[PDB]
């Protein structure tokens, strides 16, 4: 019977339950992990390994220059280096998803591109389905 | 629950002139559980109306029909202060508190409970610090083991909280840098008068004499913040409801890291602590482990080899993989650090059963490690174990 809504608006009514039980929970559970060098970062190499890329969302087995260049490689520098820790640039954004903007509203802020037709044109170029 | 449950308590008051004892008018008295009657959190209106009905005619139990004194002053008190914290009584909670504080009744337990009114108050941040502080540590620590099984989560608690919030707050960590950024600035002006004029000499030394006491307040209190991680270990070891207590003490084992003096505060207590209870941790503070005859490295070793000859197999995954993650490319501190670390997994491997387990685990990695390099002929979906050798 029901449009994307009910039920779902009750995992939503769930979703930011969370934080009022505990503010600090999550974050002290992922920054005392954090604080030890994980590799917080997206290694250039493994960048043009995912999307599918290739030809085709699903491409087949090995196929061409086996697999879309065996796609491997490794190595950092200067440039686009995470400050001491980007992790701790993710912290601040955590909370800020966690942060006057109501609690209703974040279902809206779900909802309000949940639906919109915009965002399907902007994705991983193949595989949309709306229904 | 109980519609007529009161209804129920009024025979027994009927048969007055008749009564063997007023004995049963102290019955309702005793009525912690009247207040649970509604106090189970009545949801769907939310539990609010009832329980302030409820203790209404405790006060009464405590005089209407009753001519006593007892502990349910206070008992009834802390209800109140419930339903208070239900419904927005700033201080008024924080009134019957003092209330409560004001008589001499009950055991020094009930000072214990007495102790959340003044973490609540903490909150509200009424009075000094230390004073209250004092208040409830003298109470906490002098009738302890009078009740266990929800006493000690809160009697960490309140000794946990506000030294952490000391150990850090923004406010707080800006007066912590400010004072630390004056000891910086005594250093040079100490190095200055190394090698005139006295007067400068001794405004500095006075300067000196208020920092050194500020420094080491905050440092006893960062003691203090070492204490509180091991009584929230002992609190996982009463008790293993949080991970969120798990994961306080692994900001304070990283500290400890960050703090390399830090580690004899933490020492003695590290013995008793019982960690195999801290499994989503277990990974990384294995892997925090270090190579050095540092009490932290040692710590740490004892603790993983503990975890290994306990139960390696819960977390046998974890150091199995730090095994199998075997780079011989990866070459710093971490290489000693890791060849010291196989040094000491072959020493957990000691034992007879023990090493048989290993065996088994290093084998079974073994065997899975050909079966991801075995990408042999192109064969189809199905693989029989003759295919690899």
């Amino acid at each position: 019977i029901t449009g994307v809504e009910g039920v779902f608006r009750r995992c939503m009514e769930f979703t930011l339950e969370t934080l009022r039980r505990e503010e600090d929970s999550l974050l002290s559970v992922l920054e005392v992990l954090r604080y030890d060098p994980f590799s917080w970062l997206i290694s250039p190499l493994r960048r043009m390994k995912k999307q599918k890329m290739q030809l085709e969302n699903f491409n087949q087995p090995e196929s061409g220059n086996i697999t879309t260049d065996a796609s491997r490689d490794p190595k950092i520098q200067r440039n686009n280096v995470s400050g001491e820790s980007e992790a701790e640039r993710a912290i601040l954004k955590v909370r800020q998803k966690l942060s006057t903007l109501s609690v209703e509203a974040s279902v809206g802020e779900l909802i309000r591109i949940a639906q919109d037709p915009s965002y399907l044109a902007l994705m991983f170029c193949g595989w949309s389905a709306f229904q | 629950l109980l519609e007529i449950r009161n209804v129920l308590l009024s025979l027994l008051q009927s048969h007055k002139q008749l009564d063997l004892s007023d004995d049963l008018a102290s019955f309702r008295k005793y009525y912690i559980l009247e207040l649970l009657k509604i106090s189970e959190s009545f949801l769907i209106v939310d539990n609010l109306q009832n329980a302030f009905s409820v203790a209404m005619l405790s006060d009464a139990l405590y005089r209407k029909f009753d001519l006593a004194d007892e502990n349910l002053k206070h008992d009834i008190d802390f209800l109140s202060s419930k339903i208070l914290w239900q419904r927005d009584e700033k201080i008024d909670a924080i009134g019957m508190l003092s209330e409560s504080l004001s008589k001499t009744n009950s055991s020094i337990f009930p000072s214990i409970s007495y102790a959340y009114l003044g973490n609540w108050l903490y909150t509200t941040k009424s009075e000094k610090t230390e004073l209250v502080s004092k208040n409830y540590f003298e109470k906490s620590l002098s009738h302890m083991s009078h009740l266990n099984a929800k006493e000690k989560a809160k009697i960490y608690c309140m000794f946990a909280q506000f030294c952490d919030n000391n150990y850090s707050s923004p406010d707080l960590t800006e007066d912590f840098k400010r004072m630390e950024k004056l000891y910086f600035e005594k250093k040079n002006d100490i190095q200055q008068l190394e090698r005139l004029k006295n007067h400068h000499s001794r405004e500095m030394s006075s300067f000196i004499i208020d920092e050194r006491e500020y420094l080491r307040m905050s440092t006893f209190r960062s003691k203090m913040l070492t204490q509180s991680i091991t009584h929230y270990l002992k609190c996982l070891s009463e008790s293993d409801e949080n991970d969120v207590l798990i994961s306080r003490c692994c900001t304070m084992w990283l500290s400890n890291s960050h703090l390399d003096e830090l580690n004899n505060s933490l020492q003695h207590y590290l013995q008793n602590l019982p960690c195999k209870k801290f499994i989503p941790v277990f990974y990384q503070l294995a892997a925090r482990l270090m190579n050095e005859n540092s009490k932290f490295q040692q710590s740490l070793t004892s603790i993983c080899y503990n975890v290994g000859r306990n139960h390696p197999y819960h977390s046998l995954h974890v150091l199995f993989s730090l095994v199998s993650n075997v780079p011989e490319i990866e070459n710093l501190d971490a290489g000693s650090r890791y060849r010291a670390v196989k040094k000491i997994l072959d020493l957990l491997k000691v034992n007879q059963g023990l090493s048989n387990l290993v065996t088994k685990l290093l084998c079974s990695f073994e065997n899975y490690v050909s079966l991801a390099e075995w990408n042999p002929r192109s064969k189809v979906d199905s693989t029989s174990f003759s295919r690899f050798p």
